[PDB]
């Protein structure tokens, strides 16, 4: 009965969340590499 | 330190002093002009206008 | 799987460039007054001098 | 344009306005990329 409420097998939902938490942790990395090279772009045009 | 000593008898301005001549090769030889902190381009313009002033 | 995502719960799920500065420099301001935030961003923000 | 090419100016302004051009691309994209962060970390609040 929980399986057909949520629809998806909790195999799946929970490998899908671990899945979902390192894409997340990607692209906080991802994120923060571009903030840092944006705000280090734009001290060096600053400077330039 | 430039902006303080200029203007007494030791560094005077003009053309002819050697030491603002040597001070402006020293900038010249930093400078890039690429990748470099605004001082170094400051002391430039303000070294040579010292050694325009007679 | 279960226990795993029980210590995962545990780790925190789903810029702040000048954040701790411009915050501290809000705290400890002497000023009654507005204290608009582009003044804060505009002091915190110099990087060259 | 001649002054400028003979002393050498036209080429920094030409990296400037390059670099100028890139970290505007760059913002255009960090941009696009917070929202897709957001989106992404709205996913993931529902997949928590």
């Amino acid at each position: 009965k929980a399986e057909k409420s949520l629809g998806l097998s909790q195999e799946e939902v929970i490998a899908l969340f671990e899945k979902c938490r390192n894409k997340y942790k990607e692209g906080q990395k991802k994120y923060m590499e571009i903030d840092e090279a944006l705000n280090r772009l734009h001290n060096s045009l600053k400077a330039r | 330190f430039i902006l303080t000593m200029y203007g007494s008898k030791f560094i005077p301005f003009g053309p002819k002093c050697q030491v603002t001549e040597y001070f402006k090769d020293c900038i010249l030889d930093i400078s890039n002009e690429t990748t470099n902190d605004v001082e170094i381009s400051i002391l430039k313009g303000i070294l040579n206008l010292f050694s325009k002033i007679r | 799987l279960q226990d795993l995502k029980k210590e995962i719960l545990d780790s925190p799920r789903s810029i702040t460039s000048n954040t701790v500065a411009k915050s501290e420099l809000q705290k400890s301001i002497k000023f009654s007054g507005s204290i608009p935030e582009i003044y804060l961003d505009v002091v915190t923000k110099e990087t060259i001098s | 344009s001649h002054f400028m090419k003979g002393t050498l100016l036209q080429e920094i302004t030409e990296n400037l306005l390059y670099a100028s051009a890139i970290h505007d691309s760059a913002q255009e994209n960090m941009a696009l990329h917070l929202e897709n962060l957001k989106s992404l970390k709205a996913e993931y609040e529902d997949a928590k």
